[PDB]
């Protein structure tokens, strides 16, 4: 499930249909690290204040 | 790309096509006969055991005698950050060598360390999103933009389509930029989604990397 916090800002889009994600929901992150999207594809971040 | 037009057949014979499972994922840029340049990010993430290499390729829905397709045998990188998309070009050495032919060419490079000014003419490509969805395109698309400066970071170079909603869209990573004959800019990224109006399409800015570039292929 969603997890407590925000995700980072990002800068912009990376210009590929399907960027690879590692992750697709905050779950499969560890302790309070949340699936978040990058500037290209999700990746597990540590939150940020919401 | 939004907004542009179709290429006529070969008209831009170093445009590449890099593919996984025969699907079109990123355009790059043939820089010698067994060396392609595209997008970091673009095969970052993915097999790059798995990639094939499509040369001489105009309609991509369409079986085209005139393509010539390889691996990827080496990969070189110089500082590529994915957080912030900084240094975004990679080169990958091609598993031979194409025959160099009227479809397909070699790109010519800037000098080291060239910087475009404001309102230089350029001209982009891909076979990215047309936007509407009009859906992706099948034929080779090109666009006339303009450099632009502000809203850019130094360490890129910008384009924007002046007085219409016109730029690169998803599918047009890792193409190039061609200004003046030479190819300046891998395409990047985008903000405020395609053709924005407002934001400047971002590219990797290859005249920053041509002694890297060359300390490979030459
Ligand atoms: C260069 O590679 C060509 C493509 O190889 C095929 O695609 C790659 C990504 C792998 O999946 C591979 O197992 C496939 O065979 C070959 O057709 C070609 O012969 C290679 N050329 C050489 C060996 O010089
Ligand atoms: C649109 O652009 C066309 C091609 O531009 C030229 O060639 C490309 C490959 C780059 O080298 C670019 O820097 C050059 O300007 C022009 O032929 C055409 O005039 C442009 N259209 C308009 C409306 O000016």
């Amino acid at each position: 499930r969603r997890k407590p916090g925000k995700c980072p800002v990002t800068y912009g889009q990376c210009l590929m249909l399907n960027p690879p994600n590692f992750c697709e929901m905050d779950g499969q992150c560890k302790r309070d690290l949340k699936c978040c999207m990058g500037m290209c594809g999700k990746s597990c971040v540590s939150p940020v204040k919401a | 790309i939004v907004g542009g037009r179709r290429a006529r057949p070969h008209a831009w014979p170093f445009m590449v096509s890099l593919q996984l499972r025969g699907g079109h994922f990123c355009g790059a840029t043939l820089i010698a006969p067994n060396f392609v340049m595209s997008a970091a990010h673009c095969v970052a993430n993915v097999n790059v055991r798995a990639v094939r290499v499509v040369l001489g390729a105009h309609n991509l829905s369409r079986r085209e005698p005139t393509r010539q397709v390889f691996a990827v045998q080496r990969i070189f990188e110089n500082g590529y950050d994915p957080v912030n998309l900084l240094n975004d070009i990679v080169i990958l050495q091609l598993n031979g060598s194409a025959t160099i032919n009227a479809n397909v060419q070699v790109a010519q490079l800037p000098a080291q360390g060239r910087r475009l000014g404001n309102g230089v003419q350029c001209l982009a490509m891909g076979w990215g999103l047309l936007g509407r969805n009009r859906g992706i395109a099948s034929v080779l698309q090109e666009l006339n933009v303009t450099v632009v400066t502000s809203l850019c970071r130094r360490s890129n170079v910008c384009t924007l389509v002046r007085g219409r909603q016109a730029g690169v869209c998803f599918g047009d990573s890792g193409s190039p930029l061609v200004c003046n004959g030479l190819i300046h800019g891998i395409a990047s990224f985008v903000r405020g989604g395609c053709a924005s109006g407002l934001y400047p399409d971002a590219f990797a800015p290859v005249a920053q990397f041509v002694n890297w570039i060359d300390s490979i292929i030459q």
